[PDB]
DNA sequence: GGAAGGAGCGTTTTTTTTTTTTTTT
């Protein structure tokens, strides 16, 4: 009982329901970001449900990762090459000794080691619950700090944020 | 102690739903099938949606029902906490089903659920759909947020004809062996306005307060639809049967002002006959007049006042 | 102890025989009760009438005189929000009964001062706990009511008292007090009770109050009028009278005698004379509409105050023009 | 669903009786299950603080009486027991008891 | 130095010059003021209501009512909004404007202001044996602005520590002061005073401050600007001297307040140009009022009194025109935001003109 | 003797016993006969500013009770106390279910002492719709025990429910002719002398409301005081201090009206607003005029009663009173 | 060489009470 959008999802970017010009433009930011010293930290991607966000980035991935992670000196986790070219934040993660609101920041802290020869690209779909007004307050914190991090090194962080109306509850 | 009819009668399965042919068959074709896919069920009260997705449940998972189903409703317990352990937990229990079925997470009433518990909801139905489907049910579709409708199958339930209505009311007066008539059947009906649960509710206490059921042994305890009175009171071409209409069928009978204001805003609202600008001027009076009740003049006087101003709207 | 009690209270019903002036919905609910098979409630109507003693006879009925060990009752004066619904209602919706007797009962009086959550909470504790558990619901406002709780309850229409039940209710008060009350007066009394049996008894108490000696004198509807300082039925027709065939001069002079010689108020005249007025027969309709508008207007802005000598030119000016169409 | 028993022995549990819902035939072989919400169960644990002796007794009404023994202090608690148990409830009580 | 409006302000009763009735009954009014009773001042804005008060006041205990501080009291609303007040006040009175806190004026009624009221004041007697008691004075500025809640939370606080204080509330307008309200004050009325006066009172600064006036005629020249506003008198007797090289002539222009120059504009171009794009212009021009926090009633009675006097204009025009005026300031006391009825009104009035 | 002249005359005479209330003996009269039977219900007092309803609540409850007892059993609660929903649901709650505190000898000697408490709401109008909600069933429920009292202006304002479970007493307006004894007493207590009709023109002036009358007494007692010339009080002082146009200035602007010229009306209008005569004073003598006059037609004074009508809801509304008197004086010179 | 089709534009954001959820304890 397989769903059709799941069983035939793209396998590779030209089959992407994507705009032309808007794939363009994606990808060159993300490729400029990609850059050792690349002036963009933050690519925000906005817009309406199921218009091929996170499926376009990706796929963009899948090309990226590979082509500037730098290769490992003879050493990995696994035998395997560890295919994860895009790393995601999850939400509903709940660990023992950890606050709730500070689940993101440990995921940042974490996502930070990740580059050059561990270069993942940092997605994130899942925010944390930001209808909370403290944990708002510190996701804005964490992205502040993150924007002016003084670290040499960082990896690209795409945050896509799909924009609709909160319906009025009782 | 006996259950009302309404309880008593609920339907086990599918076959013995009616209204909404179309939809009953596709859910039926479901059931029978077994890919069931995401799916909101939108639609007015009383016309079947919890029966159909318990009955739907039932007959997919059969004996495994218990350990297959996850029903949460607005009386539950259902925040983001909820979402985060309870519901993450049912999905990712691995559960051996027979080819084509999966777990079933039942959310009656998911428009009333908050608006972090249903984020929350996108990565749950992201990752644990090969092996767990969600059945929303609703009154107002547009209620959930568009991200959890753009994974769904919408299935809209329509108001039930008087057909269907008084099928299922033979029915029940066949196995309850109740003396009737037709006029009383049609008076039912007619008080019903497309809700069977209450057409049920007035069968059963009419049956009780006089055990054969006539159109004036209905009307005795059931009114007659009070927005059908309102809109024949807008609808009186003289002032004079509008007021009259106010006082006998309304006024005397209990109504509050605020109701009737209230019904009679309702009514015009979908007033096809009248004409665009003589409906807003009676927008606007009815609205000044509900002003008026709201600041404590909740009297005849100003209903009397609000009927001459539509009716001067009018000429 | 019920000596001290007001009226209102001291003369509550006990038991459904007592109240009066809903015999459709009294007789329906006895039968059910007599078969064990009653379904969720909803009483629905203006203050007054009977509901919230109604509701609390068929109680006693029920389960005799220890209905209060297993009916749960909750009013507006009680916190009732979804965390009350989802806790309280729902534990006691769901357990049994104190010894087996039958179902529990649950009563929301003033229901319609309940939020949307609490009432969107309550569907499913309804529905779910009905072989265990039945709801009552009364009302004033529908509207405040949300549709899916309308759809699972049974409605009843508690309607304005009748004058047959007032008059009943009012003869059993007098034959409980030593109170003596005259034909005019008790018309007079129903007239102004508009259908409300509270305001029938509070009236009634003042009235027996201002009795010098209550043991031998008898009420009369000047007695009425007094207590409620409302206008007499002559003075409404005097006014009426001066207002549609005297001058300006004279209709001012004479609405304020009549005004001053007991102290009324313009609104209680006003509704006396717009009631006057609906039984007059009008061979012109835009007549009815500046009266109505015209009276209404007055009305509103009596409501927030003003100036008593202008709005009573006003009602005066109004009238006349009106009229003069 | 987890489960703890107290041991048969006469220093935790020093008698146990089952009278078929009338205080007199003792039965053998039956089992009484009272379902209760952990809401109103959990109110006794201050007062089992303190208990030396603690003795339940439910009735065939649905209700327990817990009689707690601290010259002293003396406790009764009496709870309800809940409407009904679901089928699958049932199916997994007894599958821990058997 | 201090500006001519605080460099001269009488600082006792028999130093007033103007409405000597007014000055008479406040005399009698201290002469025994141990049951003086609530009062509530009403008259135009700038005319010497607050100079009478502080002169009472100082009548009734002395110089020492003039010596005034400044403190910060805080409050904390329901959704615990933290705000702020300015209280005013000497050794024997307070002042305060609850309305500078808006709707939740009411608080302060209900909080600072009953507290005042229950805290006796007593004192040791220097001479005498065993305390003495004084009733605490409270001056309520812009009365007329509180809201209707307020006022209501004043009536038994008026009423029931009558003895320990008593209120002297100041008003332009007593229309939407409460009845209640109205019913618990002695009413004062306070008279603009006359262009006589006001010359009288600007020579007496002229002559004071050695500047040369070419004829008295620039003083009443000014008094009729002002329009019986004493305080705008002198403000602008003071920017004419100055800008003049205190040296005043009659070609010298009369300086009005800038937003009066821009309505009277505004009046110009709606009276010459009535169109959809006029009015969008319009509204700029109240939009950029609005922005100095200059009151939507004010501006609305300003804008209708420049039409007013447009020559241009007849009868029936001006008649449209004042009832629109009307109407739209009912809409605007029973409104929520000004710009709707302020354009609804220029509006309307385009229409009637065209 | 300066203790007892430290205090407003309108405060200083506040009637101490149900004896002193004047011109509301249909209310009072239950009121008494109640500290007999003992049967007391819940009122709703309600009538216009001044007429006697809070000095009669506190007359009762004094009677009732006394100083000593009258502090266990009495809960007074008005606008400027917090009257929120949840406040009605617990404080007042936790008053009316408080069981009837034990009387004193010496207070069941000197007082009837009845066996209940009483819960004074005064300027109940000011409450929300749902707070008053709240206390529809707490009042019931513990009517043996407890009283409640609502006090208001606008009744209208009290909910259905609240005003049907009330027993109701309006306030009649305090007029010349039901409050003059009271107001010659308090003069004659005062040595006020004043000519003769003074009185009746301070209470026809007050329109309704005793306090404004005894306040007006007050002022004009301390201007003659202050003269020392011991000459009595006249009509034209007391019309001068309660802020009444003088006639010849009204006779001024019903010549303008009758001009019917625009600008000179606009003029006399900018003029007259500098003295700071109050719009509602103005329109009420207009009003006198105008309908009382028999030079005008039907027509006219229909017309015109609407206009001031109309003209007097706005200011109630509280709006510019320029503004409204100009276009009401406009209004009328078009008739 | 005309359609037709599509992208980007056109934006910002406390307040009264009352109720509710969330988070940390
Ligand atoms: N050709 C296609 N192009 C894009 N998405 C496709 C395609 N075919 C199937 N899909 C699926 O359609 C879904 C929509 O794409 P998404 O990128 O997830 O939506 P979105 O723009 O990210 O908005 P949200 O936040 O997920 S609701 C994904 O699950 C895709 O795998
Ligand atoms: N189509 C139908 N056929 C037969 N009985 C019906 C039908 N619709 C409603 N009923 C009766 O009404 C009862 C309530 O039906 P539900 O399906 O729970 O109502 P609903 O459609 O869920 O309305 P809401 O949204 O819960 S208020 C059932 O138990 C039946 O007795
Ligand atoms: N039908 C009736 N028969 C006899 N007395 C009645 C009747 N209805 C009301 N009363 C009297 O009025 C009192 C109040 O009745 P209730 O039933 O409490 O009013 P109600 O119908 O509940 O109105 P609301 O909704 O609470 S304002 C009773 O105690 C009786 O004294
Ligand atoms: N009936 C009366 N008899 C004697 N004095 C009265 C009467 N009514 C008012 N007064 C006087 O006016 C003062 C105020 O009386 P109150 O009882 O407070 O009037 P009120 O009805 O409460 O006015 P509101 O409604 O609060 S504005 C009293 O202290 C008396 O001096
Ligand atoms: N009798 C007077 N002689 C001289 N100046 C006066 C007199 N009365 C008022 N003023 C001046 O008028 C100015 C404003 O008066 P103020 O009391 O603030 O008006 P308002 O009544 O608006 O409060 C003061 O600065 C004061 O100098
Ligand atoms: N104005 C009406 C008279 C109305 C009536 O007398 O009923 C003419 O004809
Ligand atoms: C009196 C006259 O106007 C009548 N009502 C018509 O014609
Ligand atoms: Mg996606
Ligand atoms: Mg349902
Ligand atoms: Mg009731
Ligand atoms: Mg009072």
């Amino acid at each position: 009982g397989e769903q059709w959008y799941e069983k035939f999802k793209p396998n590779c970017l030209e089959q992407v329901a994507i705009h032309k010009r808007k794939l363009k433009d994606v990808q060159e930011a993300l490729d400029a970001m990609f850059l050792p010293n690349a002036k963009h930290r933050i690519l925000l991607l906005s817009g309406p449900s199921g218009c091929s966000k996170s499926t376009v980035i990706k796929e963009l991935s899948k090309i990226l990762v590979p082509k500037y992670r730098q290769n490992s000196n003879g050493t990995s986790f696994r035998s395997t090459p560890n295919e994860h070219k895009v790393t995601e934040f999850r939400g509903d993660c709940i660990v023992n000794d950890l606050p709730q609101m500070e689940s993101f920041s440990e995921f940042l802290k974490g996502a930070r080691y990740l580059v050059m020869s561990n270069l993942s690209l940092i997605l994130i779909e899942d925010l944390p619950n930001v209808f909370h007004i403290d944990t708002r307050r510190r996701f804005q914190q964490l992205i502040l700090q993150w924007l002016y991090s003084s670290e040499p090194l960082l990896p690209p962080l795409v945050i896509c944020i799909t924009e609709c109306e909160i319906p009025e509850n009782d | 102690l006996q259950l009302p009819w309404v309880e008593k009668y609920r339907p086990q399965v599918l076959s013995d739903i009616v209204g909404n042919k179309e939809t009953i068959d596709r859910l039926q074709q479901i059931a029978k099938d077994g890919n069931m896919p995401h799916m909101i069920i939108s639609g007015m009260p009383g016309i079947g949606k919890t029966t159909s997705v318990h009955c739907l449940a039932h007959e997919l998972l059969g004996r495994s029902y218990a350990d297959g189903v996850l029903e949460l409703n607005a009386s539950d317990d259902r925040g983001i906490d909820v979402v985060r352990n309870q519901i993450k937990h049912f999905a990712q229990k691995k559960l051996h089903l027979p080819p084509g079925k999966h777990k079933i997470v039942i959310l009656d009433e998911a428009d009333s659920m908050t608006a972090g518990a249903q984020q929350a909801l996108r990565r749950t139905m992201e990752l644990y759909s090969n092996s767990t489907r969600f059945a929303f049910a609703c009154n107002q579709s547009n209620k959930i947020i568009e991200p959890l409708q753009s994974r769904c199958a919408i299935l809209r339930y329509s108001k039930l004809s008087d057909e269907d209505v008084l099928k299922r009311l033979l029915q029940i007066i066949k196995l309850e062996d109740v003396k009737y008539t037709n006029d009383g059947l049609e008076a039912i009906i007619f008080t019903a306005e497309g809700d069977m649960r209450q057409a049920i509710n007035n069968l059963q206490s009419t049956v009780a307060g006089h055990g054969l059921v006539n159109a004036d042994n209905v009307f005795k305890i059931v009114d007659s639809p009070h927005p059908l009175i309102v809109k024949k009171m807008l609808l009186a071409s003289n002032l004079e049967d509008s007021i009259q209409i106010l006082r006998t069928d309304l006024w005397k009978k209990g109504y509050s002002s605020i109701d009737i204001v209230t019904t009679s805003f309702r009514v015009t609202k979908n007033l096809a006959q009248v004409k665009e600008s003589v409906r807003l001027e009676m927008i606007k009076e009815i609205g000044l007049t509900h002003m008026r009740i709201l600041e404590g003049v909740g009297t005849y006087l100003q209903l009397a006042s609000m009927l001459a101003k539509i009716h001067k709207l009018n000429n | 102890s019920k000596e001290n009690l007001p009226w209102v209270e001291k003369y509550r019903p006990e038991t459904l025989d007592e109240v009066y002036g809903q015999n459709e919905v009294i007789t329906t609910v006895r039968k059910f009760v007599d078969e064990g098979k009653l379904p969720h409630l909803l009483f629905y109507g203006p203050p007054g009438t009977g509901k919230t003693s109604t509701i609390v006879a068929l109680a006693r009925e029920i389960y005799g005189k220890n209905y209060s060990n297993m009916v749960l009752e909750l009013n507006a004066s009680d916190d009732r929000g979804i965390d009350v619904v989802r806790n309280q209602i729902k534990d006691f919706a769901s357990t049994r009964q104190i010894f087996s007797k039958g179902f529990k009962l649950i009563i929301l009086d003033e229901a319609d001062a309940m939020t949307n959550a609490a009432q969107n909470a309550l569907r499913r504790v309804i529905e779910r706990y009905t072989k265990n558990t039945r709801f009552c619901v009364l009302a004033n406002y529908a509207h405040k009511l949300t549709p899916a709780l309308l759809s699972r309850c049974t409605r009843f229409r508690f309607q304005p008292l009748p004058q047959e039940a007032i008059e009943r209710r009012i003869a059993n008060v007098l034959v409980h007090e030593k109170l003596k009350l005259s034909p005019n007066a008790e018309k007079a009394l129903i007239e102004l009770s508009n259908g409300d049996m509270r305001r029938v008894l509070n009236v009634l108490q003042s009235c027996k109050a201002t009795l010098d000696n209550p043991d031998e004198d008898e009420i009369s509807d000047d007695v009425i009028y007094e207590c409620c300082g409302a206008p007499r039925p002559s003075d409404l027709k005097a006014v009426l009278k001066s207002i549609l065939e005297d001058d300006w001069g004279t209709a001012h002079y004479t609405l304020n005698k009549v005004r001053s010689a007991k102290g009324l108020a313009l609104i209680d005249l006003i509704e006396g004379i717009v009631k006057i007025l609906e039984d007059y027969e009008l061979q012109n309709e835009e007549t009815r509409v500046h009266l109505l508008t015209k009276l209404a207007d007055i009305e509103y802005s009596i409501s927030k105050g003003g100036n008593d000598q202008i709005q009573g030119s006003a009602v005066i000016g109004a009238i006349k023009a009106s009229f003069e169409n | 669903f987890s489960k703890i028993k107290l041991p048969s022995n006469r220093s935790i549990l020093e008698k146990l009786q089952v009278f078929d819902g009338d205080s007199t035939t003792v039965i053998d072989g039956f089992a009484v299950i009272g379902f209760f919400d952990f809401t109103s169960f959990d109110k006794i644990r201050k007062s089992t603080k303190i208990a030396s002796k603690v003795l339940f007794r439910m009735d065939v009404h649905g209700v327990l009486s817990v009689n707690i023994l601290s010259p002293g202090i003396v406790i009764e608690v009496c709870m309800l027991e809940k409407e009904s148990i679901d089928e699958a409830a049932q199916t997994e009580i007894e599958l821990l008891m058997e | 130095m201090s500006l001519w409006v605080d460099k001269y302000r009488p600082k006792s009763l028999n130093a007033l010059s103007h409405n000597e009735e007014l000055t008479n009954f406040l005399k009698s009014l201290s002469d025994q003021p141990r049951d003086l009773p609530h009062l509530l001042l009403y008259g135009p804005n700038g005319t010497g209501k607050k100079t009478r008060c502080m002169a009472l006041l100082e009548s009734i205990f002395g110089p020492g009512v003039y010596r005034l501080k400044i403190d910060v009291r805080q409050f904390v609303t329901a959704s615990n909004r933290k705000l702020e007040l300015n209280v005013v006040s000497s050794p024997y009175h307070l002042e305060i404007t609850p309305s500078d806190m808006g709707n939740n004026d009411r608080i302060v009624i209900q909080e600072l202001l009953k507290e005042v009221a229950q805290m006796e004041q007593v004192d040791f007697q220097d001479s005498k044996d065993g305390l003495a008691h004084r009733y605490k004075c409270v001056i309520i500025n812009e009365a007329n602005s509180l809201t209707k809640d307020a006022q209501a939370a004043l009536r038994r606080t008026m009423e029931k520590y009558s003895k320990n204080i008593r209120l002297i509330m100041v008003c332009d307008s007593m229309s939407p002061i409460i009845a209640p309200i109205k019913s618990r004050c002695l009413l004062i009325r306070c008279p603009a005073p006359s262009d006589s006066e006001i010359s009288t009172i600007l020579s007496d600064v002229v002559t004071n401050e050695r500047i040369q006036l070419e004829t008295k005629d620039i003083l009443k020249r000014i008094a009729q600007a002002s329009n019986g506003n004493l305080r705008v008198s002198l403000l602008m007797l003071e920017s004419m001297a100055l800008n003049n090289e205190l040296a005043l002539k009659s070609s010298s222009p009369i300086i009005k307040p800038d937003w009066i120059i821009v309505i009277h504009k505004l009046t110009r171009k709606i009276v010459k140009e009535r169109s959809v794009n006029s009015l969008i212009e319009c509204r700029a021009v109240l939009y950029d009022l609005l922005a100095h926090c200059i009151p939507a009633n004010i501006i609305l009675k300003e804008l209708t009194f420049s039409l007013l006097d447009v020559e241009t204009l007849n009868t029936t025009n001006k008649s449209s025109i004042i009832e629109y005026s009307s109407v739209f300031d009912e809409r605007l006391s029973l409104g929520n935001k000004a710009i709707f009825h302020l354009e609804g009104f220029i509006a309307k009035v385009m229409c009637c003109l065209d | 003797e300066q203790s007892l002249a430290q205090q407003p005359w309108v405060e200083k005479y506040r009637p101490k016993n149900l004896d002193e209330v004047t011109a509301q003996d249909h209310a009072v009269t239950v009121l008494k006969k109640t500290l007999k039977s003992a049967n007391l219900p819940h009122m709703l007092f309600y009538g216009p500013p001044g007429t006697g309803k809070t000095s009669t609540i506190l007359a009762l409850t004094k009677e009732l009770y006394g100083p000593d007892l009258m502090k266990s059993r009495i809960l007074e609660l008005n606008a400027s106390d917090e009257r929120g929903i949840s406040i009605v649901r617990e404080k007042v709650k936790n008053f009316a279910r408080l069981t009837v505190s034990k009387p004193s000898k010496h207070d069941l000697e000197n007082y009837p002492c009845p066996p209940y408490k009483i819960i004074i709401l005064d300027e109940a109008d000011s409450m929300t719709a749902d707070a008053q909600s709240a206390l529809r069933r707490t009042m019931e429920t513990y009517s043996g025990v407890t009283r409640f009292c609502l006090i208001c202006n606008y009744v209208t304002r009290i909910i259905d429910p609240l005003a049907s479970r009330c027993s109701k007493f309006r306030f009649k307006a305090l007029d010349a002719s039901n409050a003059i004894d009271r107001l010659r007493f308090i003069s004659e207590q005062e040595n006020v002398k004043c000519d003769d009709g003074v009185l009746e023109r301070i209470l026809d002036i007050s329109a309704g409301d005793l306090r404004r009358g005894i306040t007006l007494l007050q002022s004009a007692s301390k201007g003659a005081q202050y003269l020392g010339d011991g000459k009595n009080i006249t009509s034209t002082q007391v019309e001068e201090l309660a802020g009444v146009v003088p006639h010849d200035i009204l006779i001024e602007i019903v010549e303008k009206v009758k001009s019917g010229d625009f600008d000179e009306i606009k003029k006399y209008v900018n003029t007259f607003m500098k003295s700071g005569w109050s719009a509602a004073s103005v329109v009420n003598q207009l009003h006198e005029y105008y309908i009382t006059n028999d030079n005008f037609d039907t027509n006219f004074k229909n017309q015109i009663s609407w206009l001031l009508f109309t003209t007097d809801s706005r200011l109630n509304n509280g709006t510019n009173e320029h503004i409204q008197l100009l276009n009401l004086l406009v209004k009328i010179s078009q008739l």
